[PDB]
RNA sequence: GCUACCUAAGAACAGCUAAAAGAGCACACCCGUCUAUGUAGCAAAAUAGUGGGAAGAUUUAUAGGUAGAGGCGACAAACCUA
RNA sequence: GUAAAUUUAACUGUUAGUCCAAAGAGGAACAGCUCUUUGGACACUAGGAAAAAACCUUGUAGAGAGAGUAAAAAAUUUAACA
RNA sequence: ACUGAACUCCUCACACCCAAUUGGACCAAUCUAUCACCCUAUAGAAGAACUAAUGUUAGUAUAAGUAACAUGAAAACAUUCU
RNA sequence: UCUCUUACUUUUAACCAGUGAAAUUGACCUGCCCGUGAAGAGGCGGGCAUAACACAGCAAGACGAGAAGACCCUAUGGAGCU
RNA sequence: ACCUCGAUGUUGGAUCAGGACAUCCCGAUGGUGCAGCCGCUAUUAAAGGUUCGUUUGUUCAACGAUUAAAGUCCUACGUGAUCUGAGUUCAGACCGGAGUAAUCCAGGUCGGUUUCUAUCUACUUUCAAAUUCCUCCCUGUACGAAAGGACAAGAGAAAUAAGGCCUACUUCACAAAGCGCCUUCCCCCGUAAAUGAUAUCAUCUCAACUUAGUAUUAUACCCACACCCACCCAAGAACAGGGUU
């Protein structure tokens, strides 16, 4: 629900698309295990695709810990502070992947209700409206029922 | 935080007689310096005309007292005494709600120590003692006065026709017999706590009780008018009105008495005095006390029938 | 509030306040159908005579 | 209503009221200091008042001697009355039972007076004095009280 | 007659919290000029008061014990004495009561 | 151990009129006519007043007896532990 | 033109219905009345007729700060006489 | 001419709006076998899921700080008084 | 008793202090008129009204609380009696 | 047979009444088989009022005495968390009748428990501008043939209702009351008439217009921003209010 929930406005991080475009996504933690049926997308993912995904983007620093876990996760940072925990705990390797070029597509900003999906910050070009714009004006400025 | 206080609290055992002794004397001053109205800068007097009302005043209420007329009749009579009655302020005609003139007047002298400061302000400046009530009358332009004139019983003259406004004796919180008359319910026939009660309130279908419904409430302490009181006698050295009837409230109550409003009495004021009665321009002092055509004076032949 | 920002006078007096603070008076909605003797004789003239009546008549 | 209406309903009715005061006058008369509710001792107050000019009217005075035998219980302060309280206010005329309200009763909390007929060997009772007259104001008006002298 | 609903605990403070119910701050309380024990004006104050109260305890133990029994009442004036003060001339015909103490400074 | 009836062996009934008395007035005592209060009440039947009886077919203490397809009942379908 | 139908195997649940249009019957050519038959709607969504079960428009599911439409607003004012 | 649905079109996606009844895909906790080892997996099982039974028990509200309930008086706290 | 009620006393009452229940309660930010509707609306439609908050009363409504209607019907549910 | 049988209490009466007009009286008009007084019928008018008793539980009804009149109806046949319980209609009983009996009767009769501490909505002085009858004069006139017998204008007396008050009287007594006293103010509309067209007469006009014709653009009340411990009060449940010179 709305009234429920917080909201923000559409907007950028730093201007990203106005010069160049930059990667948002800055890290990629990954806690997969050795043993335990609950890694097995994880260890697949790693196995086979991690390399790539490093090689395709290399903005992006990626860590394995490979450490004892009921639960693989995935920890995604980005540049401006914000950070993101996936859980990757029984996963095929398609579903990985394509949660990690997700999250590699989205910025750090918060994921709520958008409010007005537009920011323009010259919504005007002619002049904003006000009660004067399309009014006539007086001899002398005069008022109505005036004398002089 | 600031304690409360009063006037004599930090007074000495010999200032509190001394300060009593000089405000009553300054007091009494002040109510002396006023006594010749005519000589000070009186307003200029007008003519009486048909369509114009003049000022009323703030009495009394003495008591009721037997009174009997010259075809052997009695009639009860209260005496309103006019103890220190003085015009205070006078709004204009526009100044108020441009339909009437209105003159305020002030009633008996109270203690300067528990006034108002800025009721204290405004009869400093008028130069007259506090008054305990302050009562406004609408009057025409020409009926206005000087503001600190002070005004007299023999304003009414007897063979008039007076209203009287009072605040009634208050009953407190009265059940509804006593309050509007209704009648109770049986008292020996079998009745179950039920012998004052006012019964049904409303009927079924509305679900409510109607705005204007009589219920147990606070009685008797509003202000009523008594219409059209005949005035019977004046009496000059202490000032007191014989008017006709009862008047409402309990005695030692200030009353408001005007000329009556009634369309039987719209003009008879061609023979009372029209800018109010001035006791220092007469050049002829009127009499103790000016009898009604009709009233048996103290002093009679003990009238006998023929 | 929206009835707080309406003021009504029932003839031409305003207060000068408020006259110092119209602005842009709007028109008027009926066209005032403008009775006979306000009529401008050219008009008149202009106008034709439907009908022409006899001359032995009273009115 | 109860308009114009003295002598407040106090005990069990018009005789419990009245005994009721009796045995605070007799007390009363007995101790010279008394301590009670404060309605009772105003109602007792305005009793002893009549009962020290009862005991003015005279030892010998019968209608004296039946209203002192009525209001005092204990037949041992009669001869008090009539000859020590009654003979110590001869000069003054109405001016005893002094009564001041003390701070409340522990369990009630009940408004507490006390009660006392002046002379009084007992030690004096915390009385409220008045401002002292060197104070700033009261020094201020005595002043001004000695300029009006002067101008008089 | 029985309540419809249950009140709400927001209805209860608004009740319960407004300024009819509260406490009201008095400004009567004062310094006792004798014993400084936080009087309050037009009330005696209760320190001197039980002072008081303790010496004419005292008194009166004194006057129960010279007197005997029940109804005495003695047809002369009293008078209170303490240590040294020897009897005025005034006071002769007066009933006599020197309990011991120091005659304290506030009855004289 | 309430209550209905019974058995054994007890007790109580002022005063006045005493017609002689399942007589009268009237206490104690037994009952409960009418009213009011009460109705989560003092009370799962009460209180105040007013009433019927009060030497008898009376009231009452103690112990015992009759029990449910029953007991007991001056029959109210009464009572037999609210 | 369409894509369903029959048979075989295995079972539950429904078997106390309403209004509207039409053909009838009973009653008063009453009933928000009772009983049959044909159809519709309701007991499922949404829009309209004021709120509205049953009248009208409309159906198959999501997001959109796009668009075309459906049904959809009640009009009437009146007596001279040869 | 315009307004006006969840009707229809448009960008993307579609299993994702009937009571009783019926078919199906998943699934929380727990225990057991074997894993796993910051809380999981594959299976077997069962006292396996509560916004409602004038439900049972316990806590705490509302009514409500309401209805209601107490202590004869003075004093030396000996005593006396009503 | 009543025409026709009034005055006072005690209790109750109301305020202060101490102690402190019960029935009831879907949640409530709990208005009036007309209309509507499971046919008698605080909550729906159209109007009107409308700062907040204690205390004392009253009993028109909340189809008010209490008791799974005793009247009536039904049950191949009982029991007493003849 | 549509809500209610996990309760919407019933007839009469008491108390308080809200409303409709299809008006019983009081107001204004038309017609009359309206001479006058009484009437009949119709239009308009709901501000005000509309009695006390015997019998019966009665709502009704009969009867007695009055009145200006003793209206009709709705309000859960208004109103039992305000009352009553005389009927109706539980358990006891009697009589007539039915039945073998138990038992029964839209038959009668004697008797027969009426609970509720108010949470919510609503409401608790809207400060006020009365009505009717009777008497006297008119007048014994208007009117007839006789009996009979009016309006209008004026004066005076009351009664009721509303609001106050305590000087007499009375219950009483530093008060409160009635059985006592005082005061009480504008209309309303349906028609009846001038001039006059449509339709050169005439026509009161959903023709323009002139009168009876509008009481109102009503007046009376009440309308002082902060001395306040405390005491008193004709103020009051508390709070508030008035006085303390
Ligand atoms: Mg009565
Ligand atoms: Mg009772
Ligand atoms: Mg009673
Ligand atoms: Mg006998
Ligand atoms: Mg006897
Ligand atoms: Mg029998
Ligand atoms: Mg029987
Ligand atoms: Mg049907
Ligand atoms: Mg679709
Ligand atoms: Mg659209
Ligand atoms: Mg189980
Ligand atoms: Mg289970
Ligand atoms: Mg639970
Ligand atoms: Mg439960
Ligand atoms: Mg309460
Ligand atoms: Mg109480
Ligand atoms: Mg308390
Ligand atoms: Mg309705
Ligand atoms: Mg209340
Ligand atoms: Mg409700
Ligand atoms: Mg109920
Ligand atoms: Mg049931
Ligand atoms: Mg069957
Ligand atoms: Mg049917
Ligand atoms: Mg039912
Ligand atoms: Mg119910
Ligand atoms: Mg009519
Ligand atoms: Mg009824
Ligand atoms: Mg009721
Ligand atoms: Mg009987
Ligand atoms: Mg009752
Ligand atoms: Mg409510
Ligand atoms: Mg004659
Ligand atoms: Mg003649
Ligand atoms: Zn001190």
């Amino acid at each position: 629900t709305a009234r429920g929930t917080p909201s923000r406005f559409l907007a950028s991080v730093l201007h990203n698309g106005l010069g160049r475009y930059v990667q948002q996504l800055q890290r990629l933690s990954f806690s997969v295990s050795r043993d335990g049926a609950s890694s097995r997308g994880a260890r697949e993912f790693v196995e086979r695709e991690v390399i790539d995904f490093a090689r395709r983007n290399p903005g992006v620093v990626i860590y394995v810990n490979s450490r004892p876990c009921c639960v693989p996760r995935v920890v995604a940072e980005y540049l401006n502070g914000a950070v993101r925990e996936e859980s990757i705990h029984c996963k095929s390797v398609e579903e990985i992947s394509t949660l990690v070029q997700k999250l590699a597509d989205q910025s750090g900003l918060d994921v709520i209700r958008i409010r007005k999906p537009f920011h323009t910050d010259n919504p005007s070009i002619q002049g904003q409206w006000h009660p004067f714009t399309n009014k006539p004006t007086t001899f002398r400025g005069l008022r109505p029922r005036e004398v002089q | 935080g600031k304690s409360g206080t009063w006037w004599d609290e930090h007074l000495s055992e010999e200032n509190v007689p001394f300060i009593k002794q000089l405000v009553s004397d300054e007091d009494k001053a002040q109510l002396a310096s006023k006594l010749c109205p005519l000589k000070d800068e009186p307003w200029p007097i007008h003519p009486w005309e048909p369509g114009s009302f003049r000022v009323g005043l703030i009495a009394l209420k003495l008591g009721m007292m037997p009174l009997w007329t010259k075809d052997g009749q009695k009639h009860v009579v209260t005496l309103l005494q006019v103890q220190d009655c003085h015009v205070l302020k006078y709004t204009s005609k526009e100044n108020c709600n441009g339909k009437m003139a209105t003159l305020s007047v002030g009633g008996k002298t109270v203690s300067r120590f528990r006034k108002a400061t800025s009721i204290l302000e405004f009869y400093r400046e008028l130069g007259l003692p506090p008054k305990q009530t302050v009562k406004i009358f609408n009057i025409t332009d020409n009926a206005a006065i000087k503001p600190g004139t002070p005004l007299y019983a023999a304003h009414f003259r007897p063979g008039q026709y007076v209203d009287v406004t009072a605040k009634t004796i208050g009953k407190g919180f009265q059940g509804v017999m006593k309050r509007w008359g209704f009648k109770g319910q049986p008292a020996t026939h079998g009745q179950t706590k039920t012998h004052r009660r006012p019964g049904a309130v409303a009927t079924g279908d509305i679900g409510r009780v109607w705005p204007g419904t009589k219920m147990p409430g606070k009685m008797g302490n509003i202000y009523r008018t008594e219409y059209g009181l005949k005035v019977w006698r004046i009496n000059t050295k202490h000032n007191i009105i014989y008017v006709n009837g009862s008047v409402p409230g309990h005695k030692n109550c200030l009353v408001k008495v005007k000329d009556s409003k009634l369309p039987a009495y719209k003009d008879l004021g061609k023979n009372l005095p029209f800018p109010t009665y001035f006791p220092d321009g007469d050049e002829e002092e009127l009499p103790e006390d000016l009898y009604d055509e009709n009233v048996c004076q103290p002093g009679a032949p003990s009238i006998t029938f023929a | 509030t929206m009835m707080e920002r309406l003021h009504l006078f029932p003839d031409e007096y305003i207060p000068e306040d408020i006259l110092k603070n119209l602005v842009e008076e709007l028109p008027q909605p009926r066209k005032i159908p403008k009775r006979l003797d306000e009529y401008t004789q050219e008009e008149i003239d202009a106008f034709p005579r439907l009908w022409t009546p006899p001359e032995d008549y009273r009115l | 209503i109860s308009h114009g209406r003295v002598f407040r309903r106090m005990g069990l009715g018009p005789e419990s009221r009245i005994h009721l005061l009796r045995n605070l006058l007799t007390g009363l008369v007995r101790h010279e200091r008394i301590e009670a509710p404060w309605a009772r001792v105003d109602e007792m107050r305005g009793y002893a008042e009549k009962l020290i000019d009862y005991g003015k009217l005279g030892d010998t005075n019968e209608r004296a001697m039946r209203m002192a035998d009525f209001w005092l219980t204990e037949k041992d302060l009669i001869p008090k009355l009539f000859q020590v309280l009654a003979p110590r206010y001869k000069d003054q005329t109405g001016g005893y039972t002094r009564m001041l309200q003390i701070p409340n009763r522990s369990l009630d909390r009940a408004k507490m007076a006390v009660i006392e007929y002046k002379g009084n060997c007992l030690p004096p009772l915390p009385l409220p004095r008045r401002d002292s007259h060197l104070t700033l104001l009261n020094q201020l008006l005595q002043g001004l009280r000695q300029d009006l002298r002067q101008s008089q | 007659a029985a309540p419809k609903n249950r009140r709400t605990i927001e209805v209860n403070r608004c009740r319960r919290r407004n300024p009819q119910k509260l406490i009201k701050v008095k400004n009567n309380i004062d310094v006792c000029p004798e014993c400084g024990h936080l009087k309050q004006k037009h009330v005696l104050c209760a320190y001197c008061y039980e002072k008081v109260c303790k010496e004419t305890a005292e008194i009166r133990r004194q006057i129960g014990k010279q007197e005997g029994g029940p109804f005495k009442a003695p047809t002369i004036e009293t008078v209170v004495l303490y240590t040294g003060e020897t009897p005025s001339e005034q006071d002769q015909g007066k009933r006599i009561i020197e309990r011991d103490r120091k005659r304290p400074s506030w009855f004289t």
